[PDB]
């Protein structure tokens, strides 16, 4: 007999970068959509494979909340089917994903005057990632045949690159929270439900 | 494993760096203009520094990737135009001494002021000094002495700072592989990379050679006209048969023939066309100024306005406390910024200059999912001209009755088009002998063709032949009389003057055949009609990052350079021309002088 916590999760002062995106279990309790769908402050709402309203009488064993910070014309590419630099490099859903896709506008609290350098992403890696893949590595990326060695120089170049968040920019680039919900079935019982 | 992995990566790297420290240079330069404070120097000096050496560090590797190996066109021209070192070529001992020459020249430009023989102890700057007393007085003597003190005190310390200038700029041209340093600024209109698109540098200097040889015709009637209204205004003073004093154009250079209306005006009893009047009574302020203006572009298709834009721009004075240059300008920060800097107050200018200002903000979101390299006018020409074709439609009188300024009673008829149009003939056409004159002359200097000592004697030579102008007084050798122009001290190439002028009026032409316009050219609107917004569209999302040959293909259906369009906007007028100069002489002899008698 409780709620399940999405005020952690949503309400957190900070959350991780997309690179380092955070993975928090949710099960053994109930959760009440109903409140999300009604609040009106979400700027993108979508679900795949399941609809919004049906989910609220419905129960599935395993929640995954995801918790990362992107762009805001990036926020596309969060979803089934999807390339560039977010869906390839950094935070991957598989094509058969049946969960949920949530985003807010962060730009009145994680953006401030002179660039917020916390938030970071990796614009290079080898290859693209499998589902749901957290890769931390720091190791320098290589772009030509010259051993890098672990230090700057020509084609080597260090994966981890930072957004710059003033107050200032236009709404398209302006930063959201993007919490992606992952909905799955195996043999567990299902405690999580309307 | 090719250099074009090496290639993307690199700048794919070289692109999310330079969008960080591009904002950073360019929001303290917004500091800078709307606040002036001794603290907000130094903030957009470091900042501006920054972003200088950036640009100077990524060159190191980018000359690493040779292009010859490079299949892929878009990395081809981002590179091309990374990969020039411009100055850093140089040695350090002569580096310090172009930069110290370039804001030497420029203090005195901006430092430099006029004084009496009569009372020394009082003196006057050119702006707003001289420029006031150029425009506003009619008086023989004193417009010309205005004009004489100007280039006579400030020409005489240019002149030998600006032969070290030709000397620097010239060998910083044959280590980059340029014929002269006149071929570095006809290098931006290179196309190489395209079959059958591909323009050479050399293939401008013939173009704009040929353009100017059919405008002449509109020019010698248009010279002619202006020269029989102000004889009668002086009769002494001016020759009937001969060329125009110089400081009898309406301003110091000659420049824009704007100030000379009043009297050259067809038709004094007919009212003018006149907004401010209407503003006033419905006392609008800068707010709904550009809600017009945005209006205007939502018509057409364009998108809108951001919402960070009203916040984050300042469209006011800023009051008395601190003080701002009001020089309107369109500042593009990246990343999503776009504002506009300008002192807003109730004018039929403003309003006019409003949708100029706009223009670029509407060009410069259209390209603005191009990298950043990429980022820039798809010409030197493109992105000022632009602005203008949008002023156009807003001066209409369609346009004005539309939008309740102008009475819907107003009457039209033959002595309303000639006059709209001869205000716009000062401007538009005016500027273009001036500015073929200004660019055919450094192209000879830089190239060598002229020795230092025939500077005067050639200048003079371009002034009496091409636009009709004679020196109301000798120079020596002493005087400089460019070097005290603003785009001459200050190093910027002038050409986009005249580019921008032959592209406002196929864009004009084009979109308003697109939209089934009926009767004259001078009388479309392209409000309402999305056939040429989107059109026009096509092109100005392409960025840079295509050949201007090719993306004027799109918009115009040619791939060359054409006056065809600005005659036929000026043919009503034109026509009236030379009904008028039918008992007038037409040319002009280079052999008459005002002081030979
Ligand atoms: C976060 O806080 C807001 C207001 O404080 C509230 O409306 C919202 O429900 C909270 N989030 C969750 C998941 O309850
Ligand atoms: C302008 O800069 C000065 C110097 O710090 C500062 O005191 C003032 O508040 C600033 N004004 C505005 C409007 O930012
Ligand atoms: C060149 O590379 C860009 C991306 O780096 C790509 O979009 C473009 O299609 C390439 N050029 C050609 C001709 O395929
Ligand atoms: C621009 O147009 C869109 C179209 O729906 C509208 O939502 C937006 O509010 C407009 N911009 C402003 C500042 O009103
Ligand atoms: C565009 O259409 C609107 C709607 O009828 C009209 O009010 C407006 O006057 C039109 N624009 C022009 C320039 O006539
Ligand atoms: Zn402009």
């Amino acid at each position: 007999t409780n709620l399940c916590p999405f005020g952690e999760v949503f309400n957190a002062t900070r959350f991780a970068s997309v690179y380092a995106w955070n993975r928090k279990r949710i099960s053994n309790c109930v959760a009440d959509y109903s409140v999300l769908y009604n609040s009106a402050s979400f700027s993108t709402f979508k679900c795949y494979g399941v609809s919004p309203t049906k989910l609220n009488d419905l129960c599935f064993t395993n929640v995954y909340a995801d918790s990362f910070v992107i762009r805001g014309d990036e926020v596309r590419q969060i979803a089934p089917g999807q390339t560039g630099n977010i869906a390839d490099y950094n935070y991957k859903l598989p094509d058969d994903f049946t969960g949920c896709v949530i985003a807010w506008n962060s730009n009145n609290l994680d953006s401030k005057v002179g660039g917020n350098y916390n938030y970071l992403y990796r614009l290079f890696r080898k290859s693209n990632l499998k589902p749901f893949e957290r890769d931390i590595s720091t190791e320098i990326y290589q772009a030509g045949s010259t051993p890098c060695n672990g230090v700057k120089g020509f084609n080597c170049y260090f994966p981890l690159q930072s957004y710059g968040f003033q107050p200032t920019y236009g709404v398209g680039y302006q930063p959201y929270r993007v919490v992606v919900l992952s909905f799955e079935l195996l043999h567990a019982p299902a405690t999580v439900c309307g | 494993s090719t250099i074009e992995e090496q290639a993307k990566t690199f700048l794919d790297k070289f692109n999310h760096e330079a969008e960080d420290l591009f904002y950073q240079s360019s929001l303290a330069s917004w500091n800078y203009n709307t606040n002036i404070t001794e603290e907000n120097v130094q903030n957009m000096n470091n900042a501006g520094d920054k972003w200088s050496a950036f640009l100077k560090e990524q060159s190191t590797l980018a000359q690493m990737y040779p292009l010859q190996e490079i299949q892929n066109l878009t990395v081809k021209l981002q590179l091309q135009a990374l990969q020039q070192n411009g100055s850093s070529v140089l040695s350090e001992d002569k580096s310090k001494r172009l930069n110290t020459i370039l804001n030497t020249m420029s203090t005195i430009y901006s430092t430099g002021k006029v004084c009496n023989p009569d009372n020394p102890q009082e003196c006057l700057l050119l702006e707003p000094g001289l420029n006031e007393i150029m425009a506003n007085s009619l008086d023989y003597n004193e417009r010309l002495w205005a004009w004489e003190s100007w280039r006579s005190e400030v020409g005489k310390q240019l002149r030998p700072l600006y032969e070290e200038y030709v000397v620097l700029k010239n060998e910083m041209a044959r280590a980059n592989h340029y014929e002269d340093y006149g071929d570095y600024w006809r290098g931006d209109y290179e196309v190489n990379g395209v079959d059958g698109y591909d323009y050479s540098r050399g293939q401008l200097i013939e173009d704009v050679e040929h353009t100017f040889e059919e405008i002449k015709p509109l020019y010698e009637h248009l010279h002619a006209y202006v020269r029989a209204k102000l004889m009668n205004a002086y009769p002494s003073y001016i020759s009937p048969i001969g060329c125009l004093p110089a400081h009898l154009l309406g301003d110091m250079w000659g420049r824009f023939w704007t100030n000379l209306y009043s009297l050259t005006v067809p038709f004094g009893q007919k009212p003018n066309i006149d907004v401010t009047d209407a503003m006033v009574d419905q006392a609008w302020d800068a707010q709904r100024i550009f809600k017009e203006a945005e209006k205007f572009f939502v018509s057409v298709g364009l998108p809108n306005m951001t919402q960070g834009f009203w916040e984050n721009s300042m469209l006011t004075d800023p009051g008395n406390v601190q003080k701002a240059v009001c020089h309107p300008t369109a500042w593009d920060l990246g990343k999503g910024d776009f504002r506009i800097l300008m002192c807003t107050k109730v004018t039929m200018d403003d309003f006019l200059t409003a949708h100029h200002e706009m223009g670029h903000i509407q060009y410069d979101m259209a390209y603005a999912a191009q990298p950043f390299l990429l980022r820039n006018g798809a010409n030197e020409g493109f992105h000022e001209a632009v602005g203008e074709i949008m002023s156009l439609s807003a001066a209409t009188p369609k346009h004005l009755k539309s939008i309740g300024l102008l009475s819907p009673d107003f009457q039209e008829d033959n002595e309303t088009e000639i006059n709209f149009l001869l205000k716009q003939a000062l401007t538009i056409v005016g500027t273009l002998p001036f500015t073929y004159m200004l660019e055919k002359w450094r192209w000879m200097v830089f190239k060598g063709e002229i020795p230092k000592d025939q500077w005067m004697k050639k200048w003079w030579e371009m002034k009496r032949e091409i636009v009709g102008v004679v020196e109301p007084v000798p120079h020596d050798e002493t005087y400089c009389d460019p070097a005290s122009l603003f785009h001459v001290s200050n190093d910027y190439s002038f050409i986009r003057y005249y580019t921008r002028t032959l592209y406002q009026f196929q864009f004009q032409e084009a979109l308003c055949q697109a939209a089934k316009h009926e009767g004259p050219l001078h009388k479309c609107d392209i409000s309402n009609s999305t056939e040429a917004g989107q059109k026009l569209f096509n092109m100005l999302r392409l960025g840079k990052s295509e050949p201007w040959t090719l993306a004027l293909e799109n918009v115009v259906g040619a791939k060359n350079m054409n006056v065809r369009p600005l005659l036929n906007y000026f043919e009503p007028l034109f026509t009236w021309l030379k009904d008028q100069n039918k008992n007038s002489f037409v040319g002009w002899s280079t052999d008459w002088s005002p002081y030979a008698d």
